[PDB]
DNA sequence: TCGATCGATCGAT
DNA sequence: ATCGATCGATCGATTTTTTTTTTTTT
């Protein structure tokens, strides 16, 4: 595909690995080999002696496998592992900070400008779970949905459409670009080796990453009846071509949904302003939509966000954090054991209750479980194990938030 | 030899010089334990190997045919010298290993693993039926008449009792040893792959004493050993000689244990009678039926009874009655359901993968006529088939295709298949026991309001369906407050039964004890389905049928196996007629005091 | 033959081999007739008997003879650990007088011997004597050994006028009621006349049945023991309305395989035919008002035949 | 029609 | 006169594939 004529076939070549090189290519990867053409040991009715017919063969001892590699995360300094997190010159500070909030918020969307409650929260979906020890009691989960629900491009997209090349081994699409292949794999049922190979599909490619999609809504229920089972309960089966099949998933979600008419006329509840199947609504423990008004200001300002994407020099705005340093300190904070030992912990009965004094007047506890999630995550944001009781109230308040926006 | 004779004298040396478990070393009675069953499959440990001589690891390697050849030889000088009257049944023995500190993935193994210890797992594929072998080489020599005498390789001496003539020779079918053989194929698990291309496979050999223990379809742990095979046509090549790989195989484990399974403790297997005959431990059921949830217990304990029970009391002549039930929790979305099951999934001896959503029922290639064209074409029906004596777990009942959800409505009584449209009409049983905990019609749950109104389940099904629950859910602050501190606490892991048990308590249960009932007040069970159906006529009252009042019976049977009791007096009987006055009344209108004001008599 | 002890498909073994033995089993089908002989005028060596050279031997088969060949089939019983597993099966062999000695579908003893034709080489088994079943009368199904002793039960209790009111209690000792449901479940097996006349109409021989209720009255149990009690067989919906014509892959031809044959003289019994839908019932349309079952797939119009009745259960919604 | 088998034969030793 | 190498008469061993009719699932 560097060299791309036009005319003839794709013309095969043979071709051969050694040892040490095996098993370190795969599917889906360009090549800089060696060219170490050799002899190789009907129709060919040539003259025949002897004191005899070959075909063409190659093989090759060297091999860069490059455009898929990205190395993990091993200032040249002392710390835990090798390379983890050798830049605590800086981290120091990026752990300390008291605005590092907002300084963290506007370090990903200078391009961007629309609300500031989802560039505060979405590094949520990046940022860890719990990973902690206990029993074989079940699996204890790590991360969680979100949603988005907008007017006609608000840039529904474009938050997403970068977030794929954001972090590593989390690639989008959406699967009406294919079949209903997007969770199995190609349903065969012609002889290549057994007749029936059903191994894989597009979803589950996103293992300990997430793969989100557009265009939640005009789907066929059957991918998405399996996904209301699929992101909790993560593990998948199916039948008619199954050798007893037994999958994982684990990964988050980022939904993409668009209202019925497309619009937000405020007459009718949320579950009627979609006016799908219900219960999936509870398991997207936040939503933040994006709402459209007619307001100058606004669009001149967008118009002059444009002002600065194409006068060529400085076509952007300052900043005050570069993007390098921050995906390192994210993929640094994880590995920590966070650990709970405060009264909130002593003391969410009460937030819970409250929370529910509220709702006194859909309901539960699969909402709690995502809330002592958000906040162990905004405390995995301080760079520090030891829960602590602010969290919660941030936690509170953005539950309250994503209901109200649900209240009519 | 001074030193190649001493492999053999250590083992004997060993099997009266190491100890463990408080004296009576295993080994000194496991041998005569095995040659009392005529099982011939004796097994060793690697880790008591380490414990004692650890000196039988680096002089393994280097040929561990003769390693396990001198292994053997050992075993028969021991039992066939002191059980001289064994030399009857079979005559030959080996041995097994079931300890090794590693296992080896596939895609892992190269030829740097040649001919030596290996562990290794997977799944099975379509492989060979059952065939015999060859053993030993003997002739018939057909110049002069005679038997060349008895000798991957041939020998062919010229020494013979022809006058050591007669290069010539014919063979008899008899008076040689035979070796029964099978194949099988090894395939990856889907869930270890690289995530989503074509998996690996190799090919592996078993032998005589392990046949008719695989099967398709199933979990895997063998030892094995890498194989090579010699030659596949060495001669002008292609851009590689045409070699090939096997394993063999020396011990299998496998990871489902269907059967009865552990080996037994010499003091810490009476477990059982240290407790089992005192009166609190019915609710011993609940505190580690699920650990997990602070209320329902009553479903819970349910579930517990019907994972316990199991009979068939097969009458003359007649049919196969019944000895597994179905349950049901058709409640509401939230209710902490799902999550039950995973309990009995992972405690419960056999069961199976799925969710809503299966097949049509017809099944992952199911009918197929019978020929060796297209490689042998494979054959199922379902999965019952496939875990007979176990479990089904569905969830989304109401969410599945109509025309395979009326599929399964076969198996729950009958406990049979019977199938055409192929070239064959094969018969087959299914008996096997069935559990779902799926969601309603209307978002989340209607008040006590009537059931047939809140879920389209028809008639003639729900009646096959038996003991029901419902998880009904409204607002309290205290429990709400209860629950709130169980939960946190339940998330403060940080860093009365245990687990460990209960499974071999229903494997001795389910297995052994046989109960029976005799007659003692059955009468009084005429008044109550009569009271049952009487004042039952049009309210929610389709499902009251005969099965249902099978079940009773069958649970105080279950309860008194709960105490190994064998038989049983008015206790558990009432105690089943208690429960279903409560579900019976759980699934009723608001004035949910109907049958409590008809029953405060017997309660 | 023998009273010794039956045995089960499972233990033969390599030890159990060119030795006598005693099982019980199932058949399904077997083969044709086609032919062996003793001797006539393997290796047939190279002697020749000017020269004649390096085996040139003709044979002559107006002076060679013949004996019989069959093939006869075995597959398990259904109480033998298939419970985790499907039946296995097994190929057999058959000599001289025992060709029609077994149809398909009957209960089997069986004296045999488990030998080989050519380490991995072949198994089969052969007749050593066979005999057969007593599953109250396993075999009777279409020889007499039965003997005037026989007959004269049987005639005696023919004109006792109190037989049939007693076998209207003969099919459940442990159900209730549902008498009048009963006195014609017993005469379906009966069969009346298949009066052929000079003309075409070869009338309708047997009868059929129908039924259809609300669960919990005992359909399941009926049917299965209307099949316990001469010869048939059961499925229930899912299954047809193609036949086999299917391919041998030795030779490629379209031969027939052909299981509404299977009751030529036996019966049939289903349940649901209501949730099995409508792909697969015009050949069953058709096959139970004239029994002529007919095939006109490819270049053969074979329209073969088969005298069966039926019986139906059903389930009706709400 | 192709291949090794085996037995015979012609110079060396 | 003994023995090995080459010639040559003598022996036995190989040669089966493209459509169809049911079947499960979209
Ligand atoms: N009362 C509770 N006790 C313990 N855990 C709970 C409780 N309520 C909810 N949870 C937790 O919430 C998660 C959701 O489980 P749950 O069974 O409630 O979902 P579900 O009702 O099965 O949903 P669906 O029925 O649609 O599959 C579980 O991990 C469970 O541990
Ligand atoms: N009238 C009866 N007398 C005694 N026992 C009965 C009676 N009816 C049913 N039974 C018991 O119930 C079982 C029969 O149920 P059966 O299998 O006939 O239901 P079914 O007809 O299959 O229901 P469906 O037609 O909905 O499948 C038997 O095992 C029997 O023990
Ligand atoms: N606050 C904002 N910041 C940046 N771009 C915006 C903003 N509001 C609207 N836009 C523009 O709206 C467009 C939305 O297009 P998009 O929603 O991606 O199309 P589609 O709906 O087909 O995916 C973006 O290309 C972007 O240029």
């Amino acid at each position: 595909q560097a060299e791309l004529p036009r005319g003839c076939i794709p013309r095969a070549v043979e071709i051969i690995l050694r040892s040490e090189l095996v098993e370190t290519v795969q599917a889906g990867d360009r090549y800089d080999f060696t060219g170490t053409l050799i002899v190789v040991p009907l129709a060919g009715v040539g003259t025949r002696a002897e004191n005899l017919n070959y075909r063409m063969a190659f093989l090759a001892c060297s091999v860069q496998a490059t455009t898929a590699r990205f190395g993990g995360t091993d200032t040249a300094e002392d710390m835990k592992k090798q390379m983890t997190d050798a830049e605590w010159h800086k981290i120091y500070e990026m752990s300390k900070d008291r605005n590092l909030y907002q300084n963290l918020i506007s370090s990903l969307f200078p391009s961007i400008y629309g609300n500031d409650e989802v560039k505060r929260g979405i590094l949520l979906q990046q940022f860890g779970g719990v990973a902690k020890t206990t029993t074989e009691k079940t699996s204890l989960r790590g991360d969680i949905n979100v949603c988005i629900v907008g007017d006609p491009s608000t840039a529904k997209s474009q938050f997403l459409k970068q977030v794929s090349d954001f972090s590593p081994r989390a690639i989008y699409t959406s699967g009406k670009a294919s079949s209903a292949a997007g969770l199995t794999a190609a349903v065969v049922r012609d002889e290549e080796s057994f007749d029936f190979v059903i191994e894989a599909g597009a979803l589950m490619l996103a293992d300990n990453g997430i793969c989100c999609i557009d265009e939640f809504d005009k789907m066929d229920q059957r991918d998405q009846v399996a996904i209301h089972e699929a992101m909790e309960q993560q593990t998948i089966s199916i039948a008619r071509a199954g050798v007893r099949a037994t999958l994982n998933a684990r990964t988050s979600i980022l939904a993409a949904a668009n209202p019925i008419n497309g619009r937000y006329d405020r007459s009718k509840s949320l579950q009627q302003n979609i006016q799908l199947s219900a219960p999936i609504m509870s398991r997207f423990d936040l939503f933040f939509i994006l709402v459209d008004e007619c307001n100058e200001v606004v669009d001149y300002a967008i118009a002059r966000k444009i002002v600065d994407l194409h006068s060529n020099i400085e076509e952007s705005v300052e900043r005050a954090y570069t993007r390098e340093e921050v995906l390192r300190y994210v993929t640094f904070a994880r590995q920590f054991k966070p650990v709970i030992s405060q009264e909130a912990g002593h003391m969410l009965v009460e937030n819970y209750g409250h929370l529910r004094q509220r709702d006194t007047g859909r309901i539960t506890v699969r909402q709690l479980e995502s809330m002592i999630r958000l906040s162990e995550a905004m405390a995995k944001l301080e760079c520090s194990n030891r829960v602590l009781e602010r969290h919660v109230k941030e936690a509170f308040r953005l539950l309250n938030k994503s209901i109200i926006r649900v209240e009519q | 030899l001074g030193p190649r004779t001493e492999i053999a004298n250590r083992f004997q040396s060993f099997l009266r010089t190491f100890v463990d478990e408080r004296g009576a070393y295993t080994y000194r009675d496991r041998i005569r334990r095995m040659c009392e069953q005529n099982m011939s499959s004796f097994v060793v440990s690697y880790t008591d190997l380490a414990n004692k001589e650890h000196v039988l690891a680096y002089f393994l390697p280097e040929a561990p045919f003769q390693m396990l050849e001198i292994f053997d030889k050992v075993a028969k000088d021991m039992v066939l010298s002191i059980f001289p009257t064994y030399e009857r049944v079979t005559t030959e023995i080996h041995v097994r290993i079931s300890e090794l500190p590693l296992i080896e993935e596939l895609r892992t193994f190269r030829k740097l693993h040649l001919n030596q210890l290996v562990r290794t797992l997977g799944v099975v594929t379509a492989t060979t039926g059952v065939l015999p072998q060859l053993s030993v080489i003997k002739y018939d020599c057909v110049k002069c008449g005679y038997v060349l005498g008895p000798f991957n390789t041939e020998i062919k001496p010229g020494s013979c009792p022809e006058c050591q003539s007669t290069g010539p020779f014919s063979i008899n079918m008899e008076q040689t040893l035979y070796r029964n053989y099978q194949k099988i194929t090894l395939q990856e698990s889907p869930g270890r792959i690289p995530a989503g291309r074509i998996p690996r496979s190799k090919d592996v050999i078993l032998l005589a004493d392990l046949c008719d223990q695989c099967k398709p379809g199933d979990e895997l742990e063998v030892t094995g050993i890498y194989t090579n095979n010699y030659d596949g046509s060495l001669n002008t090549d292609q851009g590689f000689p045409v070699f090939a790989t096997v394993i063999i195989a020396n011990h299998v484990v496998v990871k489902d244990s269907k059967q009865v399974v552990q080996s037994l403790t010499d003091e810490d297997i009476a477990t059982i009678q240290k407790l089992s005959k005192d009166p609190r431990i019915v609710e011993r059921v609940v505190a580690s039926m699920a650990p997990s949830i602070y209320g329902h217990d009553y479903i819970k304990r349910a579930l517990a009874l019907a994972l316990f029970g199991g009979e068939s009391k097969n009458p003359g002549e007649k049919h196969k009655v019944r000895g597994d039930i179905n349950l049901l929790i058709c409640g509401d979305p939230g209710t902490a359901k799902s999550q039950f099951l995973k309990y009995t999934e992972k405690v419960a001896p056999r069961a199976v993968f799925t969710t809503g959503q299966g097949a049509s029922a017809v099944g992952l290639t199911a009918y197929v006529r019978r020929n060796p064209v297209s490689r042998e074409w494979t054959l199922e029906a379902g999965a019952l088939v496939l875990a007979d004596q176990g479990v089904c777990l569905i969830d989304e009942f109401d969410k599945m295709n109509d025309q395979d959800r009326t599929s399964i409505h076969e198996a729950m009584e009958q406990q049979s298949i019977s199938i055409s449209k192929a070239g064959i009409v094969t018969s087959l049983q299914a008996r096997c026991t069935v559990i779902a905990a799926a969601n309603p019609i209307g978002g989340r749950y209607d008040p006590s309001m009537t059931f047939s109104e809140n879920v389209n389940l028809s008639e003639p099904i729900l009646s096959r369906f038996d003991v029901l629950c419902v998880v009904k859910d409204e607002f309290d602050p205290m429990q709400d407050q209860q629950l709130a501190k169980f939960v946190v606490h339940s998330h403060m892991k940080h860093h009365e039964i245990p687990q460990d048990l209960l499974r071999q308590y229903i494997v001795y249960a389910k297995e052994n004890i046989r109960p029976k009932l005799t007659n003692i007040d059955e009468d009084k069970i005429a008044k109550m389905y009569a009271q049952l159906r009487q004042e039952s006529f049009a309210t929610g009252s389709l499902p009251i049928t005969v099965r249902h009042i099978e079940s009773v019976i069958r649970m105080s049977e279950a309860h008194a196996r709960m105490h190994l009791r064998e038989n049983v007096m008015e206790a558990d009987v009432s105690m089943a007629i208690r429960m279903m006055l409560e579900s019976f009344i759980e699934a009723q209108k608001f004035s949910v005091m109907k049958k409590m004001r008809s029953t405060f008599q017997k309660y | 033959s023998s009273n010794a002890n039956p045995t089960n498909i499972r233990q033969l073994k390599s030890d159990c081999v060119s030795k006598l033995v005693k099982i019980a089993g199932i058949i399904v089908a077997a083969s044709g007739i086609s032919a062996k002989a003793t001797r006539m005028s393997y290796a047939l060596p190279r002697k020749c008997n000017p020269k004649c050279p390096l085996d040139p031997f003709f044979i002559m088969p107006d002076k060679c003879k013949c004996v019989d060949f069959q093939t006869l089939k075995l597959q398990e019983l259904p109480d033998f650990v298939p419970q985790g597993e499907i039946p296995r099966h097994l190929q057999l062999f058959c000599d001289r007088s025992l060709c029609e000695r077994v149809v398909p579908g009957n209960r089997v003893l069986i004296q045999g011997i488990y030998s080989i034709r050519k380490g991995v080489r072949a198994p089969y088994m052969r007749v050593v004597g066979i005999t057969v079943d007593s599953e109250g009368a396993g075999a009777i199904s279409r020889y007499s050994n039965i003997t005037s002793d026989e007959e004269e039960h049987f005639r005696r209790m023919a004109a006792s006028g109190d037989i049939y009111e007693r076998l209207s209690q003969s099919l459940a000792p442990s159900i209730f009621g549902s008498r009048d449901i009963k006195k014609a479940i017993t005469c379906m097996l009966f069969g009346g006349s298949r009066k052929r006349l000079p003309d075409g109409l070869c009338r309708r021989g047997d009868i059929n049945v129908l039924l259809l209720g609300d669960p919990g009255t005992a359909k399941s149990q009926l049917l299965k023991f209307v099949e316990k009690v001469p010869i048939a067989v059961y499925t229930s919906g899912k299954g047809g309305l193609t036949a086999s014509v299917m391919k041998d892959p030795q030779t490629r031809n379209f031969v027939m395989e052909g299981a509404m044959v299977l009751a030529d003289g036996g019966v049939v019994c289903i349940d649901e035919f209501d949730k099995m839908r409508e792909d697969d019932r015009v050949a069953i349309h058709e096959a139970m008002e004239q029994q002529t079952i007919s095939i006109a797939k490819a270049g053969i119009t074979t329209t073969l035949n088969s005298r069966c009745s039926v019986l139906a259960a059903a389930n009706s919604i709400f």
